[PDB]
RNA sequence: UCGAUGUCGGCUCAUCUCAUCCUAGGGCUGAAGCAGGUCCUAAGGGUAUGGCUGUUCGCCAUUUAAAGAGGUACGCGAGCUGGGUUUAGAACGUCGUGAGACAGUUCGGUCCCUAUCUACCGUGGGCGUUGGAAAUUUGAGAGGAUCUGCUCCUAGUACG
RNA sequence: AACCGCUGAAAGCAUCUAAGCGGGAAGCCCACCUCAAGAUUAGAUUUCCCUAAAGAGCCGUUGAAGACUACGACGUUGAU
């Protein structure tokens, strides 16, 4: 259940011989360098910590530089953890490499990403509220929230009431996407589907939990 | 407050408040609860002696 | 009555109570049960007597069931228990192979049932199941579980029935 | 079954049985005589 | 002569161990609550915490009478509409076994800042071991 | 409550109950099968669009697995509407000598408030977390989500 | 849960129940997704640093980040 961190490069299509277009997105996959192995004895849980990408030394702090030098890996742009188990931690030792061959063609994966940020949005866009009458005497409440509760009883707005607020720029997982192709030498993962975020954003690809 | 402190002092010596006060009234001891609580708090051996008198009266 | 009845042990059986755990041994095998803490077990010459500890209705009721279970254990570790099932229906057939039985009753799939440890099935013919067990409770549970896959039906009698069970017969199209 | 406030025997094959504090009528002869109190 | 208070700096809190194995929940909780409040001390003053530190082991082996294991219900509200959750005594003791005795004692303590202070001294552990051998708690049957 | 607690209906947005409309599990059946009926369990989700009328309702058309019954100031006008009712104009029928009147009708007829506090939706600042710091995290707990048709096949078999 | 049991006494029988052992629902608790240590019980792990350090911020160039913020990137050892 360990995965890998990549970069969304954008979407294209893959044509099949039968003449079907498959919408795909391409994930750039620099090698995921193992910076730490966590275990039941020392940490209480089993996980693999990896770094990917690159960071310049002026932007790597002394604490992080010591943490990377302990593993013997070059500092990446970020550090990510993957919940593992005894079978997952089999041959994964500190300083090792995770390449795109962790995934095979045709296999289901889950992709987690940071959604595209819409900023402050009203109920109509954020919660699919119905608009109110464009005409017919409606005064100034075309995109208004409408009623927010009841009368004297309960005399409050309930928690979790759908309202305006920030929308997007959140962690989103799309489940059950298919791996279309894998290229370790090119560092390239082609996945059927949409994959949260904008191109350039960090994405996490993990073997699917539904399967 | 005095009754609470007297109850604690008597239970340290093996008696409850409602038996200790009865034992005092049977022994004809007129010490008030304010003074008894003061003795229980600040003089444990004297309060032990008072408990002994009450317990001999029962 | 039941509790006062003494359990008569044949020459092979040997019940050995040890700290609220009666172990009955015999030729057929070994069975065990927990002695309720309201019951005393006393063993005499080829006879076991159950008694209530403190005389009360509750203790009497509990020693009655201890006595019944012990008697079942003795008779099943000396002779065993046997239940029989019949499969009424044209395409209904059962096949016992080892500790598992495969029933083809009426479904789009055969039903495979694995017997509990303690019960053993065999099919002389293909519409009769014979279960033999060391104890009555597990024999009955296995029989009831096999029967529950396709219980007898009133309109034609089809299904898995016991050997000595009478099935109520309803009439289709009574006007 | 019949779930009612009044459960009694409707024939000589009916039986009154209590389980879990609840009164049942179980009949070996007539399955529509099966009753539960409630 | 005046009635004096216990002067928090002069109070000492002693450490005791209670084995909860097979004891009645409420009857043990009353004694723990009294000890935590400091009612057994003759310097007891209601605004001062004069209680002891109670360490409780075998907290999962506390007993309830009747059918209370299956029938005593613990509710909570989450703050969201319809958000009333219910657990059982048996399931609570399976899930977070120290919660049962913690709840019993918390209901029996004063409901204020000094009550919050004095329940801090309750140390509950499911199982036979506790980590406070450095405090040398003495065994207290209660 | 009259030194003012804005009516009906719609719109928007709800929230709870279960006496359950669908879906789920059951007993009985005057349950052959398919369909049902009745009752028990069950509130997780789901539970139409139109024509008419201000309607709520109701009738009807066409669907749907179903088109639930209710509570929430007959939920919701400091969120919207303003068609009905309930000002001042006018007319008809009716009553009254008349001024006028009518849970009779008819045509027309100003809907304010920049949100302090609680609540709620988001998003920050402070301090704390037994020296400080850069990261990675466990999860006590909380929320979301929970629907369902049809076709094929088993099999035109079981049943008739 | 309803419901259906197995064995079984009270109550020589019977009996799902009193002891004991089963089956069983879109419901409950997990499992999935998101948040989550102000969980003041404030948890854990790895590194770094302590005669102003390790770092953080101000400032600047900014961003599919954004009301302001915050968050992300970069500042000549540089493609912000």
């Amino acid at each position: 259940a360990i995965g890998l961190v990549g970069k969304k490069c954008g979407m294209t299509r893959v044509f099949t011989e039968a003449g079907a277009s498959i919408p795909v997105t391409v994930v750039e996959i620099s090698a995921n360098r193992i910076t730490q192995v966590k275990n039941t004895d020392v940490d209480g849980y089993q996980a693999i910590q990896v770094t990917t990408g690159t960071r310049r030394d002026s932007r790597v702090t002394a604490a992080q530089k010591g943490h990377f030098a302990k593993a013997g890996v070059a500092a990446g742009r970020g550090v990510w953890e993957f919940r593992a188990n005894d079978s997952d931690l089999e041959g994964r030792e500190i300083g090792g490499e995770i390449l795109a061959d962790l995934f095979e063609q045709g296999q289901m994966v889950d992709v987690t990403g940071n959604s595209k940020g819409k900023g402050f949005q009203g109920g109509v866009k954020r919660h699919n509220f119905s608009m109110q009458d464009a005409t017919h005497g409606n005064s100034v409440s075309h995109r208004a929230i409408g009623s927010t509760g009841q009368n004297q009883s309960p005399g409050k707005v309930f928690k979790g009431k759908k309202m305006p607020g920030q929308m997007g720029n959140k962690r989103v997982t799309v489940q059950g996407l298919e791996v279309i192709s894998v290229d370790v030498e090119k560092g390239l993962l082609v996945i059927k589907g949409a994959i949260p975020g904008a191109t350039g954003g960090d994405v996490i690809v993990r073997p699917s939990v539904k399967a | 407050l005095w009754i609470a402190r007297i109850n604690a002092g008597a239970r340290l010596n093996g008696l409850s408040y409602s038996r200790f006060i009865n034992g005092m009234k049977k022994a004809n001891i007129t010490i008030d609860r304010r003074v008894l609580a003061d003795i229980a708090m600040h003089d444990a051996a004297t309060f032990g002696a008072l408990v002994e008198k009450a317990k001999a009266e029962l | 009555r039941v509790a006062k009845a003494p359990v008569t042990l044949p020459n092979g059986v040997s019940v050995t109570l040890n700290d609220r755990q009666v172990e009955v041994k015999g030729k057929n095998g070994n069975l065990s049960l927990r002695l309720h803490d309201l019951v005393e077990l006393k063993q005499e010459d080829d006879v076991v007597t159950l008694s209530p500890t403190v005389d009360s209705k509750e203790a009497m009721m509990h020693t009655g069931t201890i006595r019944a279970l012990l008697n079942n254990y003795v008779i099943g570790v000396t002779e065993g228990f046997e239940r029989r099932l019949q499969l009424i229906g044209v395409g209904y057939r059962a096949q016992a192979t080892g500790n598992k039985v495969t029933l083809n009753v009426g479904y789009s799939h055969p039903v495979e049932y694995t017997l509990p440890e303690g019960v053993s099935a065999e099919t002389p013919t293909q519409t009769e199941i014979v279960l033999k067990s060391n104890d009555k409770q597990q024999l009955g549970q296995a029989a009831a579980k096999i029967r529950g896959f396709r219980p007898p039906e009133p309109y034609k009698g089809k299904g898995i029935r016991y050997s000595d069970e009478h099935v109520i017969r309803k009439e289709a199209k009574k006007k | 079954m019949k779930v009612q406030a009044s459960v009694k025997k409707i024939c000589g094959s009916c039986k009154v049985v209590r389980r879990k504090g609840r009164v049942h009528i179980i009949c070996t002869a007539e399955p529509r005589h099966k009753q539960r109190q409630g | 002569m005046k009635t004096l208070s216990a002067k928090p700096a002069e109070v000492t809190h002693d450490w005791f161990v209670v084995d909860a194995d097979g004891k009645t929940l409420g009857r043990l909780a009353t004694q723990i609550a009294s000890r935590l409040r400091g009612k057994h001390k003759t310097n007891y003053t209601p605004h001062v915490d004069t209680g002891d530190f109670i360490v409780v082991i075998n907290a999962e082996k506390i007993a309830v009478t009747g059918k209370k294991a299956q029938d005593k219900k613990y509710y909570r509200h989450s703050g969201y509409p319809g958000g009333i959750k219910e657990t059982n005594f048996t399931k609570l003791i399976a899930h977070k076994p120290e919660d049962v005795l913690h709840k019993a004692v918390k209901g029996m303590l004063p409901k204020g800042p000094l009550g919050y202070a004095m329940i801090k001294k309750l140390k509950l552990y499911a199982g036979t071991d506790h980590p406070h051998e450095a405090q040398q708690p003495k065994e207290l049957d209660i």
